[PDB]
């Protein structure tokens, strides 16, 4: 196709295997926020790789805004890091990316009607509520916002193949 | 707006100036006709606007 | 469809509930219009009899009322707003055959 | 009973209504000193929104959350040159700039 | 709820064109509040000239 | 089959008032005499259902019946045939049979009632907006949309797409226009027929225009009726503007309607440079409105000269110079730690965590 | 409505299907017989392959008659009404 | 196979397929006959 698209969002998640004191988190450290009273879980930003987590008591991190795999590991290891200097025996285990939200372009316009009527039952396309057309691919249950400016966002997958293969898959229909 | 079959009853009222003798009866059957025994008239009138 | 329909709509023209007091539903007119048929999609069209007789529908007219009433206090006007359909009489005043 | 309390008025009469299906929440504006002391507020406590929302009377919680979120993905540049600086935790004096404020709003109303 | 109740969200359109509809068509006339019982008011119009 | 023989060419012939079974190659008949219920008994005999007959219909709550008389008194008031009553209903115990959707408020129940009339009217290509709908129910739009997509994405079921013809249909009548009531003049009086092939014209360019796809289509309706307006008569029409035609029309006017207005005007005028005398004539925003009838002469040409020199937002028809921007490859991590200092930076000194303790104390 | 069905040794039309036209209706003009079909009408027996069974309109008469006119119109419920008017 | 109607007031052979909403051209009536056949009737002058 010759277009490659552009991860944005990372989300993983990742268990310390030990009880947090969400209090003492919140206290000790100058990038948390916690108010009990909407949100019973710690907010958390780095900076450097540009990415904000959310830690529960349970014991369970998330992470999102990554780029990659990488950056995600990266950011959970120095909340781990962060986390253990706060007097907390953190763990790095059970790691697995989650989710990757990345964004592309095709440069031509889009007819999001041919598409809801050739492929009506792959996609939901109601331009009274949202403008994008929804694409719903079962095959590997990828989620496509389209637009008539022609950039694509995708969502649902596991890995950085299986966003390129929808989007190579994607765009013969997009197309045509 | 007349009906077919009335068309075709006020058709077989109308006489015809032929020579009945020159002709014979047609016989039981026959619906296609034969020069001794039949005669044919075309009747085409096309209604359209002056 | 003249006169007495208006008595009738004025023998009745305020209802109102036991509970929740101050609230009320006052009818103002009445009108029975032009025969009409709904087959287009909301959207009313003249209609002859024969048309009526040929689809193996009714011919009548939308019978719609003018009211004000109260939501929350608030007291809301509705100018036309169709309640019924009255079948038409041929020849009668309103029927397109007069 | 009410006496001469509520006035008439005339509101959906039963039409094609057009799908709006927009609910714009009103956020008051940011100014360029109001952006100024919100970043000092940033660089002086963190990225706590909350103790930012209790010394910020003027606006809200998801407002700052908004503008924070903007900030970082427009001037991170910025952000980080803020988050790098730090100020000791000041009341009397952030109260005097509070009023500071609040006079050249209103000064700035009454242009 | 405190979504105030309106009657616009409940005027039954179609009760008093059945009623009217069935009452021509099938003739039979049942008014409770005058206990009024009547069969055969409407009948078929004859066609035959 | 025959008995005697085996040909089984049986065929059904109706006797003088007799049905029997009789093979033509032998004239003998297999099975003679039919049994027929009787229209005297057909009045007094009863009609069963097979819920009813089962147990089902009885094992229906208080919410379910609540419901479903929703469901019969929304598509009452919108004196919906039957046939819409019975698919309707009918949707609705269908999508009743989930435990997470049979759990819950009054107000999703709401919402799932109107997204099932909804469903009801797209299937027999019976236009009818979201609003109007939201209109009739005790609830707000953004939820009922939410719900609407999560049973779209629970079912997915058939979803024809809204066809904008019938939409013109159904909202152009909506307009007092037609009609010399008092309330308005009789310069602005005009014919209906007219008036909707005028407005059906203007969508249709509208549609091969690109102007239909993402952005709502009730203002490009309300655009392309305000244009129809105007263009039957300029001589007294052209001094009005939309507010005001709104205002007259007593119907309420979609906000980003006037800019799409604006956007058709613009088409108009990208016709206009291609017809050699409106490009001698030297038009403008305002006075293209007259020769629209003229535009939708030819448009086919007209459009197709303007394409072979699409239509996209305003926010991208910028010349941008940089399109999508290609990130800078840092997916290095160091070898285990790049750096220890930033965990010191991040946390709280005692003199802050006795600040942070005493501004909330 | 199904097509006339046509019967492969003679390729037209069956006796009780020869009045039909090519869309399943009766066409005006024609003599109309005992025992002959005018509207070929096929009704789905679910309400996964749809499964339709035939219900032809056939008419019934000692005698024989003519078809003056064919109306064919649609109401509401999308329910198309066929009305052919007999003439003896 | 091109099947052929007759609108009620304009009176115009209009083309449609099956499965079509009843309608013409050029107005709204939706009344649509059957044009005449073209097949052979022989009739009887009795
Ligand atoms: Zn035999
Ligand atoms: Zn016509």
């Amino acid at each position: 196709s010759g277009i490659v698209p552009q991860l944005q969002n990372i989300v993983s998640t990742v268990n310390l295997g030990c009880k947090l004191d969400l209090k003492t988190i919140a206290l000790r450290a100058r990038n948390a926020e916690y108010n009990p009273k909407r949100f019973a879980a710690v907010i958390m930003r780095i900076r450097e790789p540009r990415t904000t987590a959310l830690i529960f008591s349970s014991g369970k991190m998330v992470c999102t805004g990554a780029k990659s795999e990488e950056q995600s590991r990266l950011a959970a290891r120095k909340y781990a890091r962060v986390v253990q200097k706060l007097g907390f025996p953190a763990k790095f285990l059970d790691f697995k990316i989650q989710n990757m939200v990345g964004s592309c372009d095709v440069k031509f316009p889009i007819r999001l009607e041919g598409l809801v009527l050739t492929h009506q039952q792959f996609s939901s396309y109601e331009p009274e509520l949202f403008p994008g057309l929804i694409y719903r691919m079962i095959k590997p249950r990828i989620v496509l916002l389209i637009f008539v400016s022609g950039k694509v966002v995708l969502t649902g997958a596991k890995v950085r193949a299986e966003i390129y293969e929808a989007f190579e898959n994607i765009y013969p229909i997009l197309k045509g | 707006i007349v009906q077919d079959e009335i068309l075709a009853h006020r058709l077989g009222l109308i006489p015809i100036h032929a020579d009945p003798r020159l002709f014979e009866y047609r016989n039981q059957g026959d619906e296609e006709g034969t020069e001794i025994d039949t005669l044919q008239f075309r009747l085409q009138v096309r209604c359209t606007r002056n | 469809i003249n006169v007495e329909i208006k008595k009738i709509m004025k023998a009745n023209e305020k209802v109102t509930s036991d509970a929740d007091p101050m609230w009320y539903l006052k009818y103002l007119n009445i009108y029975v219009g032009l025969p009409d048929v709904e087959e287009s999609f909301n959207v009313t069209r003249p209609v002859s009899p024969h048309e009526c007789r040929l689809r193996d529908m009714t011919y009548s007219a939308p019978i719609t009322v003018d009211i004000e009433y109260t939501r929350g206090s608030q007291r809301i006007i509705r100018n036309a707003l169709p309640i019924g359909r009255m079948p038409i009489m041929l020849r009668s005043s309103n029927c397109v055959l007069t | 009973c009410v006496v001469e309390e509520n006035d008439p008025i005339f509101e959906r009469g039963s039409t094609t209504t057009y799908s709006s299906f927009r609910k714009n929440y009103y956020s008051k504006p940011w100014s360029n000193k109001e952006t100024d002391m919100f970043f000092l507020a940033i660089s002086m406590v963190g990225t706590d929104f909350s103790m930012i929302g209790q010394l910020f009377p003027h606006r809200a919680r998801i407002e700052i959350k908004n503008k924070f979120k903007r900030e970082e993905k427009t001037n991170g540049w910025r952000i980080d040159k803020a988050f790098q600086e730090k100020r000791p935790f000041d009341f009397d004096f952030f109260a005097h700039l509070l009023q500071k404020v609040l006079a050249e709003e209103e000064k700035r109303k009454q242009k | 709820r405190a979504a105030q109740f309106d009657v616009v969200k409940h005027m039954r359109q179609d009760q008093i064109t059945n009623g009217m509809v069935n009452a021509i068509s099938t003739g039979n006339w049942s008014l409770k509040r005058f206990k009024m019982d009547r069969q055969g008011v409407t009948q078929v119009l004859s066609r035959l000239s | 089959r025959c008995p005697d023989c085996g040909s089984t060419e049986l065929v059904e012939d109706s006797h003088y008032s007799q049905s029997q079974l009789v093979c033509s190659d032998c004239g003998c008949v297999v099975t003679e005499g039919v049994l027929t219920t009787t229209f005297s008994d057909e009045g007094n005999l009863r009609e069963v259902t097979y819920s009813r007959s089962t147990g089902e219909n009885e094992q229906v709550s208080r919410s379910q019946q609540r419901g479903l008389r929703r469901v019969r008194d929304l598509c009452r008031v919108l004196q919906l045939p039957p046939t819409f009553e019975d698919t309707a209903v009918a949707y609705y115990q269908q999508a009743y049979r989930h435990s997470g959707i049979r759990a819950a408020r009054l107000q999703k129940k709401e919402v799932l009632v109107g997204c099932c009339v909804l469903i009801t009217c797209r299937q027999h290509n019976w236009p009818l907006t979201m609003g109007a709908i939201c209109t009739l129910l005790y609830a707000d739009l953004d939820v009922f949309s939410s719900t609407y997509m999560q049973i779209v994405k629970l079912l997915g079921l058939d979803v024809p797409s809204l066809c904008l013809a019938e939409l013109v249909k159904t909202y152009c009548s909506s307009f007092k226009l037609f009609q010399a009531s008092p309330s308005v003049p009789a310069k602005y009086v005009e014919d209906k027929e007219k008036m909707l092939s005028r407005t059906m014209q203007l969508v249709e360019l509208a549609n091969e225009t690109w102007l239909v796809t993402g952005r709502h289509p009730l203002p490009v309706i309300t655009a392309a009726t305000f244009l129809a307006w105007q263009s039957l008569q300029p001589a007294d029409r052209l001094s009005c503007s939309l507010a005001r035609f709104c205002k007259l029309a007593n119907v309420d006017l979609p906000y980003p309607a006037s800019s799409r207005l604006q956007e058709l005007l613009a088409v108009l005028l990208r016709m206009a440079e291609q017809l050699a005398w409106l490009r001698v004539l030297r038009l403008d925003k305002r006075s293209v409105v007259k020769h629209i009838g003229d535009l939708l002469q030819h448009r086919q040409s007209l459009v197709r000269s303007a394409f072979r020199d699409l239509l996209l937002p305003p926010c991208m028809l910028k010349s941008p110079k940089r399109i999508c921007p290609v990130p800078p490859v840092s997916t290095v991590t160091g070898d285990e730690n790049i750096s220890d200092s930033e965990i010191e930076q991040y946390l709280r000194t005692p003199q802050e965590v006795r600040d942070f303790q005493r501004a909330q104390a | 409505v199904m097509g006339p069905m046509l019967d492969a040794a003679t390729r037209k039309p069956i006796w009780r299907h020869e009045i039909l036209d090519a869309d399943g209706i009766c066409s005006p003009g024609e003599k109309v017989e005992n025992k002959q079909v005018l509207v070929n009408k096929s009704m789905p027996t679910v309400t996964q392959q749809p499964q339709y069974k035939d219900v032809p309109i056939t008419y019934k008469g000692a005698t024989d008659s003519y078809i003056e006119k064919v109306m064919i119109s649609s109401n509401a419920e999308d329910a198309f009404l066929i009305k052919m008017l007999l003439r003896q | 196979q091109p099947m052929i109607y007759i609108c009620g007031e304009c009176h115009t052979e209009n083309e449609i397929k099956s499965r079509d909403p009843i309608r013409c051209r050029e107005c709204g009536y939706r009344i649509m006959y059957k044009k005449r056949t073209k097949r052979l009737v022989v009739f009887d002058a009795r």
